């Protein structure tokens, strides 16, 4: 029922964590894909 | 101008979710028509590029 | 500084979705269009 | 046989025209079934209407009510009509609606409008009460779905008016029929009903919609917590429903 | 959104229900079994109560189950006693009708004879159950409306089979006892009596039988509407009418300009139910005996449309052009 | 005129769209915004038809026959006397229902009940929707819809039927016509059950509840209950209008060759020895 | 509730899986769908009353 | 109508199947045809069955000759191979008194 | 004459209503009437005369 | 003449709605009417004339 | 001349609402009767005229 | 002018989102009129233009 | 003050800022995907 100021500090520093790291493997993923077989 | 009063008559919580919604539907519907087309399916201009 | 009064939130993101989804199926029907046509002779 | 009564006309088409003509009795037989009661017509000053209607009323039939009720004479005088209905007419004329004079949902007009029953209890075959409390039912219990005791009470408005503390059920049929409300100090005094119809039970909260936190003080008590009577019921359920347009003037005014 | 009654949210359970009792003492032939279902409480009552068996339930039941073994059995040898092949071939599978070179004479039981003496026993079948109706129903001191609306029903499957059989002179008029059999014989009949569609009792029951799915709707819905004013209970609606019975009645009367009473839909619902059977019955029962083609009965009364158009599909295209070439 | 007990409820108030503008009765009916517009395509199809049937040269009303455009002029429109009236009046006739629809929701909104009853007619206006638009957008031509004549439109179901060499095969019929079967078997038991309490053999008290609880439970073993039959009535009809949509939506559009033919599926399945 | 209806969401699960594995060792569509429509049926209903 | 590949109303109007004015063009056609199977089996396809074909080319059921129907030239098709003109290459096959190449 | 007591028997109100219609379905079935015969449909006539 | 006594008989804002439809519904059915003949089709003279 | 009396007996934020619902598909009914056509079809004749 | 006035009638949350969603609509629909004729493709006019 | 929302005149204004931040970045890398695409493949 809400959330306080206290608590996001926490889960959007997990969050955005997390998203760099799912980024960090698809940029990768991306980058060796066009290596193998580009799209452009 | 003087836009920043728009947030005045409408809920910025309301609007921030609504266009999230509204503007992945558009991302999704213009890529999608982007393939029916024979010209704009980079999908199919690689594989004509390539051969 | 915050506001704390309650809000349905997620109603306006609902009606939008499903009006987005309407314009969402007659572009594509419209872009690649009836994938089984279907064809009919009249004999009457 | 083949051979027609005289033309075209054989045995099929006279059929067909003993059809119509008990047909058109027929219609004339169920549509005056259906004016047993709300007649005369009357309009809206409460005088009877010059216009009837093509169809007669019929003929009186009688009733024996069970448990020794009497009898009952469909056709005839309603005492069921409610007097110094607190409306006002926002024409001089004919078809337009009535304007409530004061608080509709104490006055009871519109859709919370109820209509004078009887003064007693529904009863089962045996002649005791059909709607008990279930701490007075024995050996009754919930068998499935989401047990409603204990859990609070959302208003319409999100406000928490109280913690359900019993519910009624009708144990001739095993069939739920209303929430007990027990409300907070600073909602109410004491206990509400509110039937099973209006309520949502969700994991930890009930929710009914129609009424917002401050309409649950007046909601129609009954006199005695161990029964209900048919017009504290009709009274109780007629309060609920028409919070679903009096709770606030965006339900009232047009939704477009 | 507001709770929509499709579904209860709470199921209360307490002890089995074994029903009301008089001078007439039912409980005697009551099994006294009772068993809940939470599955079906979702909808309806959850209580699968005790079954009061008589003797026309009993006679019933049993006839009716030799009908069901003679029909069964003998499509069982129909397919020389493969279960494999019977299973597969179940819903073509039937027992037809006797031919119709033995008119109205008992035929050999591999043209028909079993049919006759399955088609006796399901007549039993069916004429006790109605007794059983009519006598339960005199036995509670209810009135006799489940047993005449029932007769109605049989009066089409006597005509159907009994009746009409034996005015047309032919046992090889009856309805074979089959899943998709029955299916081609009522197509065959439309067929071979002109077209059915214009018979006029076939088109009146057809608007008994769409008034009657119409007006349930109607009144299932209706009810519901209004079960927030307790107006599921519609009996005692009807001896001290609530608040539940007007607004039913005013939302009907704002709509179409008239309504009903509590007990008046259950008079409306009874007659448009009872007479889909009744005008069937009747149609059935002068097709063949006096009109023999409806079609030309329909341009003999002057009321079969007439169309000017042409009719081969080369007037309207061509070969090549409807297949793209 | 009034009810005896019509006054209390006649309440200002409750509609959709337009306010006290249209808010009024006329008659017994009661006038709204969509009362309007259900009264403008109501008599203007009305009209078209009876116009469409003087130049047909007929006013009979079995001989009355509006047909949709040919095969040839696909989804466009056509001439008014040779198909585009039966378009116009099927726009008025959408327009018409949709408008009823939304009229049941602001009386059933003023009276503060339940909308069962406009959703259950959606159902039916659904049913009509995948017969004259649906269907022949998917066929690809206005020609697919029946026509607007009391006669004329049973030679199209019978043509429709037999488009397919048997319609009776039909998987979808099949479960269709099991619910109009029922539904009106449902619908005799139950107006019996409450007749049958309510007026009893003369001389005899009126029954109650569970007079006709016991009743069922004596003569088939369950009993569904008061609320049951109502809340297992409406979905059996709303089954009914659904899967008669379904039947006609498959047949040409998903389905093209006979119906018996559908279920070769069954017959050769790999389980069956040869 | 809560288990019965996810009980029976792993029928429905399975029926899909049983249409398309049939489909990829042959068989057809409408054959596949009604071995998966029984195998819901089957199975969603036996863990729905084997386990609550 | 499986044999052509069309439907009922290909030849007939369904609500009258007798009416000789309600039928169209095809229907006429299907008519001859009925009298052509009915020609070629009786008195070409059977008499030479039953004088040269040997024993597993017959019936299961009757050990009968093989006939044909609507089917065996039709296949699935309106007409058999589409419409294609097969005789215009071949004149031996198209009269029994003497090829007419002209 | 005393026909004016047909007042004392109709509602004013309810009659000009069932004239109104009344009378307007008069019109529209005479005028369509005369629509379907070809001597008086005055929208043939007008094609026939300008030839 | 006296003909306002009509308003002392029906109310002002229940008459208007009531030829408000009717008229248009006039508007409406003429023009379509016109529309279906072949001579005062205005539309399709237009590509008549254009030759 | 003396009109302005009309919004005595209509309300006028409803009649606004109504007439701007009715003005919308009122346009948009006759533009797309004039799409049906040929000769006032101007997506059409963009093609003629182009080739 | 003065039509500044129609705020004290209309509600001006209420027609926001109202103008909001119509427009939407009436831009959509009318994009793809344009793609559903041939000349009016820009799509199908790259891929011409390619050739 | 006119407010239906229930912020002050001063809290519109910063909380636009941060919106209209946030827009302009979107519509940056929009704008800097179009023009990419356009010379990758022009669809003028
Ligand atoms: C066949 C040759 C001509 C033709 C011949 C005629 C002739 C002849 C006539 C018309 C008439 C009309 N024609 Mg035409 N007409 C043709 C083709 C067209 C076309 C077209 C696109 O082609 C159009 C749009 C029209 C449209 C019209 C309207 C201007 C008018 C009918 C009024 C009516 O029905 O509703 C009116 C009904 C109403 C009640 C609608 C009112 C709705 C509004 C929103 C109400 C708002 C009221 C609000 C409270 C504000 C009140 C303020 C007041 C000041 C108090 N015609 C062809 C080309 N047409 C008739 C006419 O009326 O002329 C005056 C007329 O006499
Ligand atoms: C090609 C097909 C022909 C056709 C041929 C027929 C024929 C033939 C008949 C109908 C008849 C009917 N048709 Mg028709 N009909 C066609 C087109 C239609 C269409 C349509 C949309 O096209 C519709 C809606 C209908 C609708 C109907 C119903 C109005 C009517 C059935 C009455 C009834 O309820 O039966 C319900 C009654 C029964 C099922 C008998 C009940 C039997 C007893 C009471 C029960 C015994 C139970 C048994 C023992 C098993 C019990 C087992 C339990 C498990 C214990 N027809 C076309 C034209 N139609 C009937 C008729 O004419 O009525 C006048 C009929 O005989
Ligand atoms: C065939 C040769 C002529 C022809 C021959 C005739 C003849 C002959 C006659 C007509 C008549 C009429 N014709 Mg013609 N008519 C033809 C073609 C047409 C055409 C056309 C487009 O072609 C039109 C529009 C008409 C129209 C009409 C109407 C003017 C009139 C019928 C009125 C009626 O039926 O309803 C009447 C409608 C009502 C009673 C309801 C009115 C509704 C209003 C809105 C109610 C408002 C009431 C409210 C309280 C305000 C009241 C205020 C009062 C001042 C108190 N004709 C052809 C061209 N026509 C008949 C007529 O009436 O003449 C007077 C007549 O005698
Ligand atoms: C005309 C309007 C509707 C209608 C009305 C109607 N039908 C009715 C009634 C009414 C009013 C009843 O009161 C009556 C009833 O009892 O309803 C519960 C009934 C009834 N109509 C029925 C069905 C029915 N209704 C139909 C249609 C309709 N009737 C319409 C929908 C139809 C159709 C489509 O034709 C049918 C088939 C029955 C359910 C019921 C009364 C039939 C009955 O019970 O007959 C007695 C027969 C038996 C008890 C046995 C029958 C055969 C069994 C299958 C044998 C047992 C097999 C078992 C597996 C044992 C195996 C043993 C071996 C392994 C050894
Ligand atoms: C089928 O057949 C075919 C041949 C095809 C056919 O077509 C048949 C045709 C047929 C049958 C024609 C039938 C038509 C008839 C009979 C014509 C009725 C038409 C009439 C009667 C015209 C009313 C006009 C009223 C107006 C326009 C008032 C304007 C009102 C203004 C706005 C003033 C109000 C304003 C105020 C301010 C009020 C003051 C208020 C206060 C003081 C408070
Ligand atoms: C099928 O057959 C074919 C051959 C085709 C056919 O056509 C058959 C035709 C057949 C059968 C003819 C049927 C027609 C008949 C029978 C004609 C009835 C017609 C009649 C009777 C005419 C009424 C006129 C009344 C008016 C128009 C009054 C005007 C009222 C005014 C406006 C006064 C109101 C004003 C007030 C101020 C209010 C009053 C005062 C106070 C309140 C103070
Ligand atoms: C089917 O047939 C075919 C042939 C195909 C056909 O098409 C036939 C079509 C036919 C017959 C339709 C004929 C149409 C008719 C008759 C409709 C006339 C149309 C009319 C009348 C529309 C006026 C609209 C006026 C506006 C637009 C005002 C705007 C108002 C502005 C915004 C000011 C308000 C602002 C304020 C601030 C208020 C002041 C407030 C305070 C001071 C508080
Ligand atoms: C043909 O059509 C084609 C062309 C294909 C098409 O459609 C093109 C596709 C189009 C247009 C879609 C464009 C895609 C877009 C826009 C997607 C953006 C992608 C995003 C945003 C990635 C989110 C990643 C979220 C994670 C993975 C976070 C990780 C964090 C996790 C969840 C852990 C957090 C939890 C905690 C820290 C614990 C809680 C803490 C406390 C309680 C303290
Ligand atoms: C079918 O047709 C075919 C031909 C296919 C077609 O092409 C149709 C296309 C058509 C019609 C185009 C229609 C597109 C239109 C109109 C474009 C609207 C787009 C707009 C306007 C862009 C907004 C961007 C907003 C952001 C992205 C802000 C970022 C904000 C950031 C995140 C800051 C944080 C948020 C806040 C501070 C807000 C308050 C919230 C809190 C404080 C929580
Ligand atoms: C595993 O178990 C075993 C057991 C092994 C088995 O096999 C299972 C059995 C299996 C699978 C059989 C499945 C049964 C099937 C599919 C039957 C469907 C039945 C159908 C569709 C009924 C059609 C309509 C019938 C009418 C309409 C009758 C009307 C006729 C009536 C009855 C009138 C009386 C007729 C007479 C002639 C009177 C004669 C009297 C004298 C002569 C006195
Ligand atoms: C001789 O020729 C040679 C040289 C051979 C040649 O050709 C060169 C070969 C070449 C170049 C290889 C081409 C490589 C390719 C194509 C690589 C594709 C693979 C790619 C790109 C990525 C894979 C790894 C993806 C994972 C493993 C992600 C992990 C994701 C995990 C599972 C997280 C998901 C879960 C969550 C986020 C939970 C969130 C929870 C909540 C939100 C609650
Ligand atoms: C030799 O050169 C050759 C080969 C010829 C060549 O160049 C070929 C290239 C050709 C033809 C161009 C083809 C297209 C190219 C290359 C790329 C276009 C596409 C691009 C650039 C799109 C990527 C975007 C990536 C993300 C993932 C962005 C994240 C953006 C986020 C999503 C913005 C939102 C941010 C916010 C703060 C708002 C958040 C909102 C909410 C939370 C509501
Ligand atoms: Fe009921």
């Amino acid at each position: 029922t809400g959330l306080t100021d206290e608590q996001a500090q926490e889960l959007h520093s997990v969050y955005m964590s997390g998203l760099w790291l799912f980024s960090a493997v698809a940029v990768v993923a991306h980058l060796a894909t066009f290596i193998w077989r580009p799209w452009f | 101008s003087k836009f920043y009063k728009i947030w005045l008559i409408f809920d910025p919580r309301r609007v921030f979710v609504a266009q999230g919604v509204f503007l992945f539907l558009l991302a999704a519907m213009i890529h999608l028509v982007l393939l029916s087309t024979e010209h704009f399916n980079w999908f199919e201009l690689a594989a004509a590029n390539a051969a | 500084w915050n506001s704390k009064n309650p809000t349905d939130i997620y109603k306006p993101a609902i009606v939008v979705g499903v009006a987005g989804g309407a314009v969402f199926a007659a572009a594509l029907l419209v872009s690649w269009g009836q994938p089984l046509a279907t064809d009919s002779m009249q004999t009457g | 046989m083949e051979e027609t009564f005289f033309g075209n006309f054989d045995l099929a088409s006279l059929s067909l025209w003993l059809f119509y003509g008990f047909f058109a009795l027929l219609i004339y037989y169920l549509q005056t079934e259906n004016m047993r009661e709300g007649y005369p017509l009357e309009d809206d000053d409460g005088n009877t209407a010059a216009n009837q209607g093509p169809f007669p009323l019929p003929k009186e039939k009688t009733f024996k009510l069970q448990h020794g009720r009497g009898e009952l004479t469909l056709p005839g005088e309603d005492v069921q009509r409610r007097d110094n209905l607190a409306l006002r007419k926002t024409a001089h004329g004919n078809g337009f609606p009535m304007e409530p004079t004061g608080d509709p949902m104490l006055d009871g007009v519109g859709p919370a409008s109820w209509s004078k029953r009887r003064d007693v209890p529904e009863l089962d075959a045996h002649g005791h009460p059909k709607i008990v409390p279930m701490s007075a039912a024995e050996g009754f219990g919930v068998s499935a779905g989401t047990d409603p005791r204990g859990l609070p009470v959302m208003a319409g408005d999100g406000e928490i008016v109280g913690l359900v503390s019993d519910m009624w059920i009708d144990e001739a049929e095993q069939l739920v029929r209303y929430l007990e409300i027990e409300l907070d100090p600073e909602w109410g005094d004491g206990k509400r009903l509110v039937q099973r119809e209006m309520v949502r039970i969700k994991s930890d909260r009930v929710k009914v919609r129609s009424i917002y936190g401050k309409h649950f003080k007046n909601v129609p008590k009954t006199k005695s917590p161990n029964q209900v009577t048919l017009l504290e019921e009709d009274k109780i359920m007629a309060y609920y429903a028409g919070g679903t347009l009096y709770a606030d003037e965006s339900r009232l005014e047009p939704q477009l | 959104p507001e709770y929509q009654n499709i579904f209860t949210q709470v199921q209360v359970q307490g002890p089995a229900e074994l029903g009301v009792d008089n001078e007439n003492n039912l409980t005697e032939e009551r099994t006294t079994g009772t068993g809940f279902s939470q599955l079906i409480g979702w909808i309806g009552n959850a209580q699968l109560g005790p079954i009061y068996l008589g003797w026309f339930g009993i006679i019933s039941l049993v006839t009716g189950t030799l009908w069901f073994n003679i029909v069964g059995f003998n499509m069982l040898s129909q397919v020389g006693y493969s279960i494999p092949e019977f299973i597969r071939q179940l819903f073509w599978l039937a027992l037809e009708p006797p031919s119709p070179e033995y008119g109205l004479r008992m035929p050999p039981l591999d043209d028909g004879g079993w049919f006759i003496i399955a088609s006796f026993f399901l007549l039993v079948s069916v004429i006790s159950w109605w007794l059983r109706s009519y006598q339960l129903a005199e036995m509670h001191k209810m009135g006799k409306h489940v047993a005449w609306a029932f007769a109605a029903a049989i009066w089409l499957f006597l005509v159907l089979g009994l009746f009409r059989p034996i005015l047309m002179g032919s046992w090889s008029e009856a309805v074979p006892y089959g899943i998709f059999p029955h299916l081609d014989w009522t197509t065959a009949f439309s067929i071979r009596y002109g077209n059915l569609y214009y018979n006029p009792f076939h088109a009146l029951s057809i608007v008994f039988l769409y008034g009657s799915v119409l007006l349930f709707a109607m009144h299932g819905a209706t009810i519901l509407a209004v079960t927030r004013f307790g107006g599921d209970r519609e009996l005692e609606q009807i001896y001290d009418r609530g608040t539940a019975s007007e607004r039913a009645g005013l939302f009907w009367r704002w709509t179409m300009g008239f309504n009903a009473t509590m007990e008046g839909i259950h008079r409306w619902a009874w007659w448009f139910a009872v007479l889909t059977p009744i005008t069937g019955g009747i149609g059935i029962l002068l097709t063949g005996t006096v009109v023999d083609n409806w079609f030309l009965w329909a341009v003999e009364h002057n009321f079969a449309p007439d169309y000017t158009q042409d009719y081969g599909y080369e007037a309207y295209t061509t070969y090549d052009g409807f297949l793209g070439r | 005129a009034l009810l005896s007990f019509e006054r209390k409820y006649r309440v200002r108030g409750g509609t959709l769209i337009g306010g006290d503008l249209f808010d009024f009765w006329v008659g017994p009916f009661y006038v709204g915004f969509f009362g309007v517009t259900t009264a403008f395509f109501a008599l203007l199809g009305t009209i078209l038809i009876f116009w469409g049937a003087s130049q047909q040269g007929t006013f009979n009303p079995w001989l009355i026959n509006i047909a949709p455009p040919d095969l040839s002029y696909g989804l466009g429109m056509a001439p008014l006397m040779e198909g585009g009236l039966w378009q116009i009046i099927t726009i008025c006739a959408i327009g018409a229902f949709v408008s009823w629809a939304l009229r049941e929701v602001e009386i059933c909104r003023k009276l503060g009940m339940g909308y069962h009853v406009p959703f259950a007619f959606s159902v039916a206006i659904f049913a009509y929707v995948t017969l004259v638009v649906f269907r022949p957008l998917l066929m690809g031509a206005w020609g697919h819809g029946f026509p607007y004549g009391i006669w004329s439109h049973l030679d199209w179901v019978s043509n429709t039927g037999y488009a397919y060499l048997h319609f009776h095969y039909n998987p979808a019929h099949m479960i269709a016509v099991t619910f109009f079967f029922t539904t009106t078997l449902a619908l005799a038991l139950h107006g019996a059950l409450v007749l049958s309490a309510a007026n009893p053999p003369k001389g005899e008290e009126v029954k109650g509840p569970d007079n006709e609880d016991t009743f069922f439970r004596d003569f088939i073993g369950y009993s569904i209950g008061t609320l049951g039959i109502h809340r297992v009535g409406l979905l059996l009809a709303l089954n009914a209008g659904f899967w008669s949509a379904v039947c006609i939506i498959i047949s040409g559009p998903v389905w093209t060759k006979g119906w018996p033919e559908w279920w070769n599926w069954w017959l050769e399945m790999p389980i069956w020895p040869s | 509730m809560t288990c019965t209806i996810t009980c029976w969401g792993i029928g429905v699960l399975l029926g899909i899986m049983t249409t398309v594995g049939l489909m990829v060792v042959g068989w057809s569509f409408l054959q596949g769908a009604f071995m998966g429509v029984l195998a819901w049926l089957i199975v969603g209903g036996v863990l729905a009353v084997a386990v609550c | 109508s499986n044999s052509l590949g069309r439907n009922c109303v290909f030849c007939h109007n369904s609500r009258a199947f007798y009416d000789p004015a309600q039928h169209t063009p095809q229907w006429a056609t299907a008519m001859l045809g009925i009298s052509m199977v009915q020609e070629l089996n009786n008195e070409w396809i059977v008499p030479i069955g039953e004088a040269h074909l040997p024993p597993e080319r017959l019936g299961p059921v009757y050990n009968d000759v093989p006939k044909l129907a609507c089917k065996t030239c039709h296949k699935g098709y309106q007409q058999p191979l589409q419409g294609l003109n097969v005789v215009a290459d071949w004149p031996e096959l198209a009269t029994t008194e003497g090829p007419f190449y002209d």
